[PDB]
């Protein structure tokens, strides 16, 4: 049956395609069954030799091309065919869908749109199709009525955005919209209903997820899809806290979201400005409840880019000192005890990092490292060599210590740099005050000698600075 | 320096990889090339000595300078990544994840980058040892199809060149169905643009040229490509086909060795006038070629025919009598002349190397006419020069794209350097007793193509060191034949005392010193490598007075050399031409007391007439006059009392003659004399 359209194929166009295709009127479902059945090439030459005998201009063959498009694409999804034939259809049908009106386009949206609501799309390999259509209803400018093509591709994404979307088919319907030519709002629909879907999914499907997400950001809408992630694993967070009054899996994933948005600050420099305008809290004294342990992990990740390293610390160096203030208010005045409702403080959250930490996070511990040093090396003494001026400076420098000794702890290699750059400080200042790193020092000490015979050689380095220090800094 | 450092010294530095990789990228932010370089080799020893980490911060790295980046930065984070993938590809495939991203950030990239970025991502995929991460071919094949099946020619052109590519990665049956397949959505793409067709045919021909892959997909296209070109354009040599025309068809431009009652003709006028496929043409023959020189391995038995086969074809006597039509039809003749010629320029490209001496004439015959067309086609652009019919070279110019120089070098296809082998052959006189117009053309080609390459898409990807090392042979010994016969006619032409034989050979002449020039100014020499091929050059240029000091010290095969070349300016007919000949003497007598040979040289120069045509006078311009006279000022010893000299010629320019007792001295001519005397005064 195939062979002889081959044959007619073969010379010309338009003299007998058109001809035999008002001679064999049905069943053209059925002959590219057997012809998947059989053979996939076969099925692109015939695809090929309809689409040629069938022109756009006159109305039969579109018809056809209608019915065999909805034929293919059931069979791409619901047809098991080998990998080759598919990629071929898909193509195919790609490249062929230029050639039409518009309401056969847009009944082709919506047939996609029908079927993603309630039809069990099988793979949804289809989907590759459906943002060249919307693409094609973009150019389109023959005038449709219900409107430009470009407003019908405004209504479809609307229609498709609100109503329902399957839990298997979020990644790919995200994937999709990187390819259509979108503004602000329709990819701000796109998100807003992608990150209402998180909930909804298995954790280990996020990831990828937000990937998309961030490289389709880069047209409109980075505040929301940070402000989105940054929100969903602060309240999955503080969920897990409740219930201790899933961890290698949760932290596994932070550990992934936090290196996605990285490297996407890395190749972007405009979501780094907006994450860290979107965390500052210097807003004019206030402290946010968008500060938690997955958004200051963030913090800490970001200040390995170069750019942004100061920028951080310095963000994270003052949400400290804000805090501080504040509770100090609070311990003060009974009047303020009585209405607000114990809030947790940015202190309790960056000793919750470091515990957090230990898994497989190294490159926030780099950080840690850098804001105790800073914390410590700022608000330590000077005054002797007041409460405002001295107990949120103390209560810092205890913050600096207490992140480095938690830190020293448990991370086995950022031990021969806490403990050569805090001698590198008592050795080499001496006419400062550095009682602060004398005590750190013995902590770090006391703790474990037993981890410091380990990281021993950088305190016998120390010794034979001994002659030139004053005699009270060699005693302690 | 740097390598024995790293090489020697890679356990001192292995703790320090986050600051040296701190370093190398801001020595890619910069510009001055050498920096670029040594920040790409910190890149390059950082990934290569270091563990699996800081391979993995190296990655990164060069992935954000090819996604953020800026051209020079992309480019040499490219070269690093196929430096990357050819040492140790087992490495960079764990690191793939990072690579197969940049798909989503190809708007930045320009696609030359592109090429090289799909050779790399194939490069990494088509290795058989992780065919389990196989998901960085689903996401080209991917961005390649949604390029594919765009109608904005932009994306297209990127999914033609990755499909192309990827095509050539993966040709070294199941592949062969892919490649098929691929090959085949690209035409069905490209079929409805064409330029994208010819960006398809142009892009597959280079990439046959370049890389030879197993001929299964080559022998899989070949028997479409023949049966499509020989019923696409080849017509059985009917006079007149069907169609309605207002023009004379007939079957012109055959060679006439070719009975006329025959098969084999090529139909233009019919397919342009239908269109309004053609397009095609060159880069099809082109690619057709190429396919039959891989096959019979050089042998055209079956493409005889397309050399000397007449083409279907109107009139193409000068339109005098076709003027007031300067409406589409004219622009029809303009581009159906450009057609040919460039089907006549592919046709010389390929029958040049073969040896036969009546092919050797056919192919010169084809030479003539090309020339022909060209003075007819430049007589059509003097009719209208508004009328471009824009058809670039499809690989680079097309997509720069999308007078008679733009288009003598942009429009045409491009002259391989193997068509120079043509002038072995002894050129003829017709005057005095290969014409002297189908040799400025091979001179006015290479001299663009060494200034381009020394100082354009099939050159390129051939280094320059081997592009001087094939002029050293397919210029040297056999133009010196010429040369010498030139220098003969010219001794005949001053012995016995038309005018466009002599200004021919004349910008033949120009043409030759100028490639001198831009060969012996060549900076290659000035590195130790190819010095031993001057002791070849040089010693040819001493052998045309004697023969018999082989094995001779430098300064005296200089010496030989220059005592051979001096003796042309006695023939040299115009200033520019003598300008480069004593410039060639420079640069060459610095290899090697010396000022005494150059400064009486330009004083010989000096003292010489430069004869008073309009057009030669008018070839004495301000800045010539001005390099000349600032080598001959300097190469003198008493630099002011040559000045007092001038000043004491200076002065009976206005008593003697008004063009003086010191020739090149006019009223027009102390302009460029004061500002040289004065500027060397300065120095």
């Amino acid at each position: 049956m195939d062979q002889k359209i081959l044959s007619l194929a073969a010379e010309k166009t338009a003299d007998k395609l058109q001809e035999f295709l008002q001679t064999l009127r049905e069943g053209d479902l059925t002959n590219l069954l057997q012809n998947q059945a059989v053979k996939g090439k076969v099925a692109g030459a015939l695809l090929r030799a309809i689409f040629k005998g069938s022109p756009c201009s006159e109305e039969a063959g579109t018809l056809r091309r209608r019915k065999i498009y909805t034929c293919c694409i059931q069979l791409v999804e619901s047809g098991d065919l080998q990998k080759e034939i598919v990629s071929e259809i898909i193509g195919l049908l790609m490249l062929e869908a230029h050639h039409f009106p518009g309401p056969l386009l847009v009944e082709l949206a919506n047939e996609f749109i029908s079927a993603v609501r309630e039809g069990s799309l099988v793979n949804g390999k289809s989907l590759e199709l459906l943002p060249i259509i919307l693409t094609v209803l973009a150019t389109k400018k023959e005038n449709l009525a219900y409107l430009s093509g470009e407003e019908c591709k405004k209504q479809l994404i609307n229609t498709l955005c609100s109503g329902r979307w399957d839990q298997q088919y979020v990644i790919q319907l995200t994937s999709m919209f990187k390819d259509v030519p979108l503004t602000a709002e329709e990819v701000e629909f796109v998100v807003e209903k992608a990150l209402s879907m998180f909930s909804k999914m298995n954790l280990q499907e996020i990831p990828p997820l937000v990937y998309q997400l961030l490289v389709l950001s880069s047209k409109g809408s980075r505040k929301s899809v940070l402000e989105g992630i940054i929100a969903f694993f602060s309240a999955l967070d503080k969920q897990h806290n409740e219930e201790q009054s899933p961890s290698g899996e949760l932290r596994h994933v932070e550990g992934t979201i936090i290196l996605h948005i990285v490297f996407a600050i890395k190749l972007d420099y405009e979501l780094g400005r907006e994450l860290v305008k979107h965390l500052k809290v210097g807003q004019q004294g206030d402290s946010n409840n968008n500060l938690s342990p997955f958004s200051i992990a963030l913090l800490l990740s970001v200040t390995r880019i170069q750019r942004f390293q100061d920028q951080v610390l310095d963000l994270l160096k003052t949400s400290v000192v804000k805090s501080f203030k504040d509770l100090q208010l609070l311990q003060g005045s009974k009047f303020l005890q009585n209405l607000v409702p114990h809030r947790s403080y940015v202190s309790t959250m960056i000793l919750e990092v470091v515990k957090n930490s230990v898994h497989s996070w190294d490159h926030v511990t780099q950080g840690l490292v850098e804001l105790g040093f800073i914390l410590m090396d700022s608000y330590g003494p000077k005054k002797v060599l007041p409460s405002l001026s001295r107990m949120p400076n103390q209560h810092a420098c205890k913050l600096g210590a207490n992140i480095l000794l938690e830190t020293f702890k448990i991370h086995e290699m950022i031990r021969q740099e806490i403990l050569e750059q805090v001698l590198n400080r008592v050795v080499t200042r001496a006419s400062s005050p550095i009682s602060h790193f004398l005590d750190l020092l013995s902590n770090i000490v006391m703790y474990a000698p037993l981890v410091l015979q380990n990281c021993s050689s950088k305190v016998t380095e120390a010794f034979d600075y001994l002659s030139f220090l004053p005699l009270q800094t060699v005693q302690r | 320096l740097l390598q024995s450092t790293f090489s020697v010294h890679y356990l001192v530095l292995k703790d320090m990889c986050s600051s040296i990789l701190s370093l190398a990228q801001s020595l890619l932010h910069s510009l001055d090339q050498s920096i670029i370089s040594f920040g790409s080799l910190l890149y390059k020893y950082a990934f290569k000595f270091f563990d699996t980490y800081c391979q993995q911060e190296v990655v990164g790295a060069l992935v954000t300078h090819i996604c953020s980046g800026n051209e020079a930065e992309v480019d040499t984070a490219l070269d690093v990544l196929l430096e990357l993938v050819v040492l140790n590809p087992s490495a960079m495939m764990m690191n793939a994840v990072f690579v197969k991203g940049i798909l989503d950030y190809l708007d930045n990239i320009s696609p030359q980058q592109i090429r090289k970025l799909f050779y790399v991502l194939s490069t990494l995929a088509f290795s058989k040892q992780n065919e389990a991460s196989s998901h960085i071919q689903d996401d080209m094949h991917l961005v390649i199809r949604k390029q594919l099946s765009s109608t904005v020619f932009k994306y297209k052109l990127i999914g033609i060149i990755g499909a192309v590519t990827m095509a050539g990665i993966m040709a070294a049956d199941e592949q062969c169905t892919q490649v098929t397949s691929l090959l085949q959505l690209v035409h069905s793409c490209s079929e409805q643009s064409p330029q994208a067709s010819a960006l398809y045919y142009d892009e597959f021909a280079n990439l046959i040229q370049h890389e030879k892959l197993d001929p299964k997909a080559l022998e899989w296209v070949g028997q479409t490509i023949c049966n499509d070109f020989q019923d696409a354009f080849v017509v059985d040599s009917c006079v007149v086909p069907e169609g309605d025309f207002p023009f004379p068809v007939k079957a012109l431009y055959g060679l006439e060795e070719y009975d006329t009652q025959n098969g084999i003709a090529i139909n233009l006028l019919p397919l342009l006038f239908s269109q309004d496929s053609p397009l095609c043409l060159a880069p099809y023959f082109r690619l057709l070629r190429l396919c039959v020189e891989r096959q019979h391995n050089g042998n055209l038995e079956e493409i005889d025919g397309l050399l000397d086969c007449p083409i279907f074809l109107t009139d193409l006597e000068p339109g005098e009598k076709l003027e007031s039509m300067s409406a589409k039809e004219r622009s029809f003749m303009c581009s159906l002349i450009f057609l040919t010629l460039n089907w006549f320029r592919e046709i010389v490209n390929a029958f040049c190397q073969e040896t036969s001496p009546e092919m050797k004439g056919k192919v010169l015959t084809r030479l003539k006419h090309i020339v022909e067309l060209q003075i007819i086609l430049e007589k059509y652009l003097a009719v209208t020069p508004d009328y471009v019919p824009p058809l670039g070279n499809f690989d680079v110019e097309t997509l720069d794209i999308t007078l008679l120089l733009h288009n003598s070098h942009a429009f045409f296809r491009e002259l391989d350097i193997e068509v120079f082998s043509i002038l072995h052959c002894g050129l003829v006189t017709k005057f005095i007793l290969l014409g002297p117009p189908e040799l400025l053309f091979l001179l006015e080609d290479l001299s663009q193509k060494l200034e381009s390459m020394l100082t354009f898409s099939h050159l390129q990807q051939r280094s320059a060191q081997e592009i001087v090392h094939c002029v050293f042979q397919l210029l040297t010994p056999m133009c010196n034949h010429l040369e010498n016969i030139h220098n003969y006619f010219q001794c005949l032409a001053a012995e016995n005392h038309k005018v466009q034989e002599y200004h021919i050979m004349s910008s033949c002449y120009q043409r030759l010193l100028q490639i001198f020039h831009g060969l012996f100014a060549w900076s290659g020499f000035s590195q130790p490598e190819n010095q031993n091929l001057l002791y070849s050059a040089l010693h040819v240029l001493s052998s045309r007075l004697k023969q018999g000091e082989h094995s001779q010290p430098l300064e005296e095969l200089l010496s030989q050399s220059v005592h051979y070349l001096q003796n042309f300016h006695q023939s040299i007919p115009s200033f520019q031409c003598a300008l480069y000949l004593i410039r060639l003497l420079m640069v060459i007598l610095e290899k090697s007391q010396n000022k005494e040979k150059i400064a009486s040289l330009a004083r010989q120069f000096l003292c010489r007439v430069w004869p008073s045509g309009d057009k030669e006078k008018s070839n004495i311009s301000n800045d010539q006059l001005h390099a000349l006279l600032c080598i001959y000022l300097e190469h003198t010893e008493s630099i002011l009392k040559a000045i007092e000299e001038i000043a004491g010629v200076g002065v009976p320019e206005l008593i003697n003659s008004p063009s003086s007792t010191f020739p090149t001295l006019t009223r027009h001519t102390f302009v460029v004399f004061f500002r040289v005397m004065m500027a060397e005064l300065e120095k």
